[PDB]
Protein backbone atom coordinates (compact mmCIF):
# COMPACT_ATOMS: atom_id res chain seq x y z
CA UNK A 1 0.00 0.00 0.00
CA UNK A 2 1.84 2.96 -1.51
CA UNK A 3 -0.16 5.78 0.13
CA UNK A 4 -0.47 3.95 3.43
CA UNK A 5 3.29 3.73 3.74
CA UNK A 6 3.79 7.41 3.10
CA UNK A 7 1.19 8.52 5.59
CA UNK A 8 2.47 5.99 8.13
CA UNK A 9 6.15 6.93 7.74
CA UNK A 10 5.32 10.61 8.27
CA UNK A 11 3.32 10.14 11.48
CA UNK A 12 5.66 7.86 13.44
CA UNK A 13 4.07 6.54 16.62
CA UNK A 14 0.56 7.42 15.45
CA UNK A 15 -2.42 5.14 14.72
CA UNK A 16 -3.25 5.29 11.03
CA UNK A 17 -6.36 4.10 9.12
CA UNK A 18 -7.17 4.81 5.48
CA UNK A 19 -9.37 3.58 2.66
CA UNK A 20 -7.30 3.24 -0.52
CA UNK A 21 -10.29 2.90 -2.86
CA UNK A 22 -11.88 6.13 -1.59
CA UNK A 23 -8.64 8.02 -2.27
CA UNK A 24 -8.21 6.34 -5.60
CA UNK A 25 -11.72 7.23 -6.72
CA UNK A 26 -11.21 10.96 -6.06
CA UNK A 27 -7.84 10.90 -7.85
CA UNK A 28 -9.62 9.32 -10.78
CA UNK A 29 -12.13 12.22 -10.90
CA UNK A 30 -9.18 14.58 -11.09
CA UNK A 31 -7.66 12.36 -13.79
CA UNK A 32 -10.76 12.73 -15.90
CA UNK A 33 -10.18 16.48 -16.01
CA UNK A 34 -6.43 16.62 -16.19
CA UNK A 35 -4.22 17.03 -19.20
CA UNK A 36 -0.64 16.23 -19.96
CA UNK A 37 1.77 15.75 -17.07
CA UNK A 38 -0.88 16.07 -14.38
CA UNK A 39 -2.82 13.38 -16.25
CA UNK A 40 0.25 11.15 -16.54
CA UNK A 41 1.11 11.44 -12.84
CA UNK A 42 -2.50 10.59 -11.83
CA UNK A 43 -3.02 7.67 -14.22
CA UNK A 44 -0.92 5.53 -11.90
CA UNK A 45 -3.96 5.52 -9.60
CA UNK A 46 -6.87 4.87 -11.91
CA UNK A 47 -8.56 1.58 -10.98
CA UNK A 48 -21.15 -6.91 -2.07
CA UNK A 49 -23.55 -6.48 0.82
CA UNK A 50 -20.83 -5.33 3.19
CA UNK A 51 -19.08 -2.57 1.26
CA UNK A 52 -20.70 0.47 -0.34
CA UNK A 53 -19.11 3.47 -2.04
CA UNK A 54 -20.43 6.60 -3.80
CA UNK A 55 -18.85 9.52 -5.63
CA UNK A 56 -20.33 12.98 -6.00
CA UNK A 57 -18.97 15.85 -7.94
CA UNK A 58 -20.25 19.31 -7.22
CA UNK A 59 -19.54 22.04 -9.76
CA UNK A 60 -19.75 25.82 -9.37
CA UNK A 61 -22.95 26.79 -11.19
CA UNK A 62 -21.36 29.81 -12.92
CA UNK A 63 -18.57 27.66 -14.33
CA UNK A 64 -18.74 26.14 -17.82
CA UNK A 65 -17.55 22.52 -18.01
CA UNK A 66 -16.05 20.26 -20.66
CA UNK A 67 -18.50 17.62 -21.89
CA UNK A 68 -15.80 14.97 -21.94
CA UNK A 69 -15.03 15.53 -18.27
CA UNK A 70 -18.77 15.29 -17.60
CA UNK A 71 -19.16 12.24 -19.80
CA UNK A 72 -16.49 10.40 -17.79
CA UNK A 73 -18.10 11.33 -14.49
CA UNK A 74 -21.67 10.36 -15.26
CA UNK A 75 -24.79 10.99 -13.24
CA UNK A 76 -22.59 11.80 -10.23
CA UNK A 77 -22.49 15.47 -11.26
CA UNK A 78 -24.33 18.33 -9.69
CA UNK A 79 -24.23 22.10 -9.86
CA UNK A 80 -24.26 24.23 -6.72
CA UNK A 81 -23.50 27.61 -5.27
CA UNK A 82 -20.43 27.41 -3.06
CA UNK A 83 -21.25 30.94 -1.89
CA UNK A 84 -24.22 29.90 0.20
CA UNK A 85 -23.05 28.05 3.31
CA UNK A 86 -26.11 25.78 3.40
CA UNK A 87 -24.16 24.16 0.62
CA UNK A 88 -21.54 22.81 3.03
CA UNK A 89 -24.29 21.55 5.29
CA UNK A 90 -26.06 19.76 2.44
CA UNK A 91 -22.80 18.05 1.36
CA UNK A 92 -21.98 16.95 4.93
CA UNK A 93 -25.46 15.75 5.58
CA UNK A 94 -25.22 13.60 2.50
CA UNK A 95 -21.82 12.10 3.50
CA UNK A 96 -23.21 11.77 7.00
CA UNK A 97 -26.24 9.66 6.17
CA UNK A 98 -24.36 7.51 3.59
CA UNK A 99 -21.70 6.63 6.26
CA UNK A 100 -24.36 6.02 8.89
CA UNK A 101 -23.19 8.99 10.92
CA UNK A 102 -19.50 7.96 10.99
CA UNK A 103 -18.01 10.69 8.85
CA UNK A 104 -19.55 13.97 10.08
CA UNK A 105 -18.67 16.55 9.13
CA UNK A 106 -16.43 15.81 6.19
CA UNK A 107 -16.06 19.58 5.44
CA UNK A 108 -14.82 21.75 8.33
CA UNK A 109 -14.35 25.13 6.69
CA UNK A 110 -16.86 27.26 4.84
CA UNK A 111 -15.58 26.68 1.32
CA UNK A 112 -14.01 29.55 -0.55
CA UNK A 113 -15.85 31.47 -3.31
CA UNK A 114 -12.54 30.81 -5.08
CA UNK A 115 -13.83 27.23 -5.33
CA UNK A 116 -14.72 25.66 -8.69
CA UNK A 117 -15.21 21.95 -8.02
CA UNK A 118 -15.56 19.42 -5.20
CA UNK A 119 -14.98 15.74 -5.94
CA UNK A 120 -16.09 13.66 -2.99
CA UNK A 121 -15.92 10.00 -2.26
CA UNK A 122 -17.50 8.15 0.61
CA UNK A 123 -17.34 4.49 1.52
CA UNK A 124 -18.99 2.45 4.24
CA UNK A 125 -18.46 -1.06 5.60
CA UNK A 126 -20.10 -3.12 8.30
CA UNK A 127 -20.03 -6.86 8.83
CA UNK A 128 -20.32 -9.38 11.61
CA UNK A 129 -17.36 -11.69 12.27
CA UNK A 130 -18.01 -15.17 10.79
CA UNK A 131 -17.49 -16.13 14.44
CA UNK A 132 -18.14 -13.45 17.09
CA UNK A 133 -15.77 -12.99 20.02
CA UNK A 134 -17.56 -13.73 23.31
CA UNK A 135 -17.81 -10.65 25.51
CA UNK A 136 -17.26 -13.00 28.41
CA UNK A 137 -13.62 -13.38 27.38
CA UNK A 138 -12.95 -9.69 26.86
CA UNK A 139 -10.67 -8.26 29.48
CA UNK A 140 -7.95 -5.75 30.20
CA UNK A 141 -4.43 -6.71 29.23
CA UNK A 142 -1.21 -4.64 28.95
CA UNK A 143 -0.45 -3.50 25.38
CA UNK A 144 3.13 -2.63 24.45
CA UNK A 145 3.16 0.88 23.00
CA UNK A 146 6.98 0.42 23.20
CA UNK A 147 9.19 -2.34 24.77
CA UNK A 148 8.84 -0.91 28.28
CA UNK A 149 5.71 1.27 28.06
CA UNK A 150 2.63 -0.68 28.98
CA UNK A 151 -0.91 0.58 28.57
CA UNK A 152 -4.21 -1.03 29.46
CA UNK A 153 -6.36 -2.24 26.54
CA UNK A 154 -9.58 -4.18 26.39
CA UNK A 155 -8.41 -7.41 24.65
CA UNK A 156 -10.78 -9.78 22.83
CA UNK A 157 -10.04 -13.52 22.94
CA UNK A 158 -11.16 -16.48 20.89
CA UNK A 159 -9.84 -19.92 21.86
CA UNK A 160 -9.20 -23.05 19.88
CA UNK A 161 -10.82 -22.26 16.56
CA UNK A 162 -8.91 -22.64 13.33
CA UNK A 163 -7.91 -19.82 10.98
CA UNK A 164 -5.84 -19.27 7.88
CA UNK A 165 -2.44 -18.28 9.16
CA UNK A 166 1.22 -18.13 8.18
CA UNK A 167 4.56 -17.70 9.95
CA UNK A 168 6.51 -15.46 7.65
CA UNK A 169 10.28 -15.09 7.66
CA UNK A 170 11.58 -12.07 5.83
CA UNK A 171 14.85 -10.24 5.55
CA UNK A 172 12.93 -7.22 6.91
CA UNK A 173 11.41 -8.97 9.95
CA UNK A 174 9.52 -12.11 10.90
CA UNK A 175 5.83 -11.97 11.64
CA UNK A 176 2.66 -13.91 11.96
CA UNK A 177 -0.26 -13.26 9.62
CA UNK A 178 -3.79 -14.24 10.27
CA UNK A 179 -7.10 -13.95 8.47
CA UNK A 180 -10.28 -13.25 10.49
CA UNK A 181 -13.35 -13.77 8.26
CA UNK A 182 -16.56 -11.71 8.20
CA UNK A 183 -19.98 -13.14 7.34
CA UNK A 184 -19.99 -12.74 3.57
CA UNK A 185 -16.93 -12.41 1.34
CA UNK A 186 -14.62 -10.11 3.24
CA UNK A 187 -12.06 -10.61 5.99
CA UNK A 188 -9.60 -8.81 8.22
CA UNK A 189 -5.99 -9.87 7.76
CA UNK A 190 -3.73 -8.95 10.68
CA UNK A 191 0.11 -8.75 10.49
CA UNK A 192 1.85 -9.17 13.86
CA UNK A 193 5.69 -8.73 14.06
CA UNK A 194 7.41 -11.38 16.19
CA UNK A 195 9.46 -8.57 17.63
CA UNK A 196 7.59 -6.44 20.12
CA UNK A 197 9.03 -3.46 18.29
CA UNK A 198 9.35 -4.70 14.72
CA UNK A 199 6.44 -3.16 12.88
CA UNK A 200 8.30 -0.40 11.09
CA UNK A 201 10.60 -2.45 8.89
CA UNK A 202 7.72 -4.72 7.88
CA UNK A 203 5.49 -1.70 7.31
CA UNK A 204 8.18 -0.33 5.04
CA UNK A 205 7.79 -3.43 2.85
CA UNK A 206 4.04 -3.71 2.85
CA UNK A 207 3.54 -4.14 -0.86
CA UNK A 208 0.55 -5.34 -2.86
CA UNK A 209 2.87 -7.94 -4.28
CA UNK A 210 4.27 -8.98 -0.91
CA UNK A 211 0.91 -8.92 0.81
CA UNK A 212 -0.54 -11.31 -1.70
CA UNK A 213 2.40 -13.70 -1.44
CA UNK A 214 1.82 -13.85 2.33
CA UNK A 215 -1.93 -14.41 1.88
CA UNK A 216 -1.25 -17.13 -0.68
CA UNK A 217 0.88 -18.98 1.85
CA UNK A 218 -1.69 -19.11 4.62
CA UNK A 219 -3.08 -22.46 5.82
CA UNK A 220 -5.80 -23.46 8.27
CA UNK A 221 -4.34 -24.08 11.72
CA UNK A 222 -5.69 -24.03 15.18
CA UNK A 223 -4.53 -20.93 16.98
CA UNK A 224 -5.82 -18.85 19.81
CA UNK A 225 -6.58 -15.20 18.97
CA UNK A 226 -6.29 -12.13 21.25
CA UNK A 227 -6.82 -8.74 19.69
CA UNK A 228 -7.83 -5.35 21.02
CA UNK A 229 -11.42 -4.12 20.81
CA UNK A 230 -10.88 -0.61 19.29
CA UNK A 231 -12.25 2.60 17.85
CA UNK A 232 -10.31 5.08 15.76
CA UNK A 233 -11.06 8.12 13.67
CA UNK A 234 -8.51 9.74 11.50
CA UNK A 235 -8.18 12.95 9.57
CA UNK A 236 -5.40 13.31 7.00
CA UNK A 237 -4.20 16.02 4.57
CA UNK A 238 -2.94 13.89 1.67
CA UNK A 239 -1.14 16.55 -0.41
CA UNK A 240 2.29 16.25 1.18
CA UNK A 241 2.16 12.50 1.09
CA UNK A 242 1.02 12.48 -2.52
CA UNK A 243 3.63 14.99 -3.60
CA UNK A 244 6.36 12.91 -1.93
CA UNK A 245 4.93 10.08 -4.01
CA UNK A 246 5.43 11.82 -7.33
CA UNK A 247 2.26 13.88 -7.70
CA UNK A 248 4.20 17.07 -8.12
CA UNK A 249 2.26 18.40 -11.15
CA UNK A 250 -1.12 17.84 -9.43
CA UNK A 251 -1.70 20.23 -6.53
CA UNK A 252 -1.65 24.03 -6.72
CA UNK A 253 -0.94 26.35 -9.67
CA UNK A 254 0.97 23.76 -11.74
CA UNK A 255 -2.19 21.69 -11.83
CA UNK A 256 -3.42 21.40 -15.43
CA UNK A 257 -7.13 20.69 -15.64
CA UNK A 258 -8.18 22.14 -18.99
CA UNK A 259 -10.00 18.90 -19.76
CA UNK A 260 -12.34 19.79 -16.90
CA UNK A 261 -12.90 23.53 -17.00
CA UNK A 262 -12.48 26.42 -19.41
CA UNK A 263 -10.84 28.79 -16.92
CA UNK A 264 -7.64 28.02 -15.01
CA UNK A 265 -8.43 25.82 -12.01
CA UNK A 266 -6.18 24.46 -9.29
CA UNK A 267 -6.57 21.72 -6.68
CA UNK A 268 -5.59 23.28 -3.39
CA UNK A 269 -6.50 20.59 -0.83
CA UNK A 270 -7.28 16.92 -0.34
CA UNK A 271 -8.61 15.57 2.92
CA UNK A 272 -9.35 11.92 3.95
CA UNK A 273 -11.39 11.22 7.05
CA UNK A 274 -11.87 7.71 8.41
CA UNK A 275 -13.52 5.71 11.11
CA UNK A 276 -13.33 2.13 12.34
CA UNK A 277 -14.89 0.21 15.15
CA UNK A 278 -13.76 -3.31 15.88
CA UNK A 279 -15.72 -5.06 18.56
CA UNK A 280 -16.58 -8.62 19.51
CA UNK A 281 -19.66 -8.66 17.36
CA UNK A 282 -18.63 -6.84 14.20
CA UNK A 283 -16.33 -4.37 12.51
CA UNK A 284 -17.69 -1.06 11.20
CA UNK A 285 -15.76 1.31 9.00
CA UNK A 286 -16.12 4.40 6.89
CA UNK A 287 -14.11 6.97 5.04
CA UNK A 288 -14.66 10.00 2.82
CA UNK A 289 -12.22 11.80 0.60
CA UNK A 290 -12.42 15.29 -0.80
CA UNK A 291 -10.32 17.24 -3.27
CA UNK A 292 -11.20 20.94 -3.59
CA UNK A 293 -10.49 22.58 -7.01
CA UNK A 294 -10.29 26.40 -7.01
CA UNK A 295 -8.91 29.30 -9.02
CA UNK A 296 -11.42 30.60 -11.57
CA UNK A 297 -11.97 34.31 -10.77
CA UNK B 1 10.51 -18.63 14.60
CA UNK B 2 7.14 -16.83 15.01
CA UNK B 3 3.95 -17.90 16.81
CA UNK B 4 1.37 -20.29 15.28
CA UNK B 5 -0.55 -21.57 18.32
CA UNK B 6 -1.25 -18.13 19.74
CA UNK B 7 -1.85 -14.82 17.98
CA UNK B 8 -1.33 -12.30 20.80
CA UNK B 9 -1.68 -8.77 19.40
CA UNK B 10 -0.39 -6.95 22.46
CA UNK B 11 2.02 -4.89 20.43
CA UNK B 12 1.75 -2.78 17.24
CA UNK B 13 0.19 -4.48 14.28
CA UNK B 14 -1.14 -3.83 10.79
CA UNK B 15 -4.72 -4.75 9.85
CA UNK B 16 -6.20 -4.97 6.41
CA UNK B 17 -9.88 -5.20 5.56
CA UNK B 18 -10.20 -6.88 2.14
CA UNK B 19 -12.56 -8.60 -0.28
CA UNK B 20 -11.91 -12.34 -0.54
CA UNK B 21 -10.97 -12.04 -4.21
CA UNK B 22 -8.26 -9.60 -3.16
CA UNK B 23 -9.38 -5.97 -3.36
CA UNK B 24 -8.17 -3.99 -0.34
CA UNK B 25 -10.95 -1.90 1.22
CA UNK B 26 -9.11 -0.44 4.25
CA UNK B 27 -5.54 -0.53 5.70
CA UNK B 28 -4.60 0.59 9.16
CA UNK B 29 -1.86 0.41 11.78
CA UNK B 30 -2.62 -0.01 15.48
CA UNK B 31 0.10 1.78 17.56
CA UNK B 32 -1.85 2.38 20.76
CA UNK B 33 -5.34 2.58 22.27
CA UNK B 34 -7.36 5.79 22.12
CA UNK B 35 -9.33 7.54 24.88
CA UNK B 36 -10.91 5.15 27.40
Amino acid sequence: MDIFREIASSMKGENVFISPPSISSVLTILYYGANGSTAEQLSKYVEDISFKSMNKVYGRYSAVFKDSFLRKIGDNFQTVDFTDCRTVDAINKCVDIFTEGKINPLLDEPLSPDTCLLAISAVYFKAKWLMPFEKEFTSDYPFYVSPTEMVDVSMMSMYGEAFNHASVKESFGNFSIIELPYVGDTSMVVILPDNIDGLESIEQNLTDTNFKKWCDSMDAMFIDVHIPKFKVTGSYNLVDALVKLGLTEVFGSTGDYSNMCNSDVSVDAMIHKTYIDVNEEYTEAAAATCALVADCA
Amino acid sequence: STVTNEFCADHPFIYVIRHVDGKILFVGRYCSPTTN
